């Protein structure tokens, strides 16, 4: 049993000015993120839009994927297009 | 001038829209949940305008008989071409639109009724200037904070190119950020009513959070219809 050092914490901006704290692995996919946005603010994940400098996050890519390290700030938005 | 219901409708009975869904469980039964809080439905015309149409015609119909509350909304609209010229539409340019929307309002301030506000925004022409207003001031809201609202969009697109686009031309679709920026540069507190096919509970999202809602929408099968709450 040898540690893993992995675990850290990431930022979630909305529109509303609120910043969310999330505890997550970078091998966490979207989904898991947005999971975990869920038991938080109570939006289900096919409501949600995540942003990193720009770039949309699909659902099935990873943390890692995108180069999101520790300390990172995400932007959500809803998806009320209509 | 004959009587039309083309753009907003007539107000029914909540449980009507149970019609456009005969077959589905589903939406029938958030349908029957909804009418536990809401009485009655009014629909918009599905021409990619149903967001701003809608939130225009609820809230004005929503301050008929408010004599102060329609004072202190025509101050702030009367500040608005302030804030489109700082996002740097030329006056010259929305002058017909805000003559729209300004001259709407005044019909909700001088003793108007429920059936005269209707003309209006079932009236074509009158309707969408009323509508281009709304865009443009949407549009003006988000330029004049780019810096705040640059990192919410997507595709790595600029903040210029997306009011360009996507809030300012007709029957383009809204989304959150043209929502929540309209609620914002009218200070308009509305609710949204969230109804999908999925067997799931029901949510809603209130503009700003934890306001008292003036204006309910239902928004399903992407598009915005408005509801009435119960008392």
């Amino acid at each position: 049993d040898v540690p893993d050092y992995a675990h850290m914490q990431i930022f979630v901006k909305t529109l509303t000015g609120k910043t969310i704290t999330l505890e997550v692995e970078p091998s966490d996919t979207i989904e898991n993120v947005k999971a975990k946005i869920q038991d938080k603010e109570g939006i289900p994940p096919d409501q949600q839009r995540l942003i990193f400098a720009g770039k949309q996050l699909e659902d099935g890519r990873t943390l890692s994927d995108y180069n999101i390290q520790k300390e990172s700030t995400l932007h959500l938005v809803l998806r009320l297009r209509g | 001038s004959e009587t039309s219901f083309n753009l907003i409708s007539e107000k029914c009975d909540i449980l009507s829209i149970l019609r456009d869904h005969p077959e589905n469980r589903i939406y029938r039964r958030k349908i029957e949940e909804l009418s536990k809080r809401f009485t009655a439905i009014r629909k918009t015309k599905g021409d990619g305008n149903c967001f701003y149409r809608a939130l225009g015609y609820s809230y004005l119909e929503s301050l008929l008989g408010k004599s102060r509350e329609i004072f202190k909304f025509k101050e702030r609209v009367l500040q608005t071409p302030n804030d489109l010229l700082a996002a740097g539409f030329e006056e010259h340019k929305f002058r017909n639109f805000f003559n729209a929307f300004y001259s709407v309002v005044e019909l909700v301030e001088k003793d108007g009724s429920v059936s005269s506000l209707l003309k209006v925004f079932n009236d074509q022409s009158a309707s969408d200037h009323i509508v281009q207003f709304l865009r443009l001031l949407t549009s003006a809201f988000i330029r004049n904070r780019a810096d705040f609202f640059r990192h919410f969009i997507d595709e790595e697109m600029d903040i210029k190119d997306f009011c360009t686009h996507e809030v300012e031309p007709m029957a383009t679709e809204c989304d959150h950020i043209q929502i929540t920026a309209l609620s914002q540069a009218l200070s308009i507190a509305l609710q949204v009513e969230y109804v999908d096919e999925m067997d799931t509970a029901l949510n809603h999202h209130v503009f700003p959070e934890a306001a008292t809602p003036s204006v309910y929408l239902l928004y399903k099968t992407s598009h915005y219809n408005i509801l009435y709450a119960a008392d």
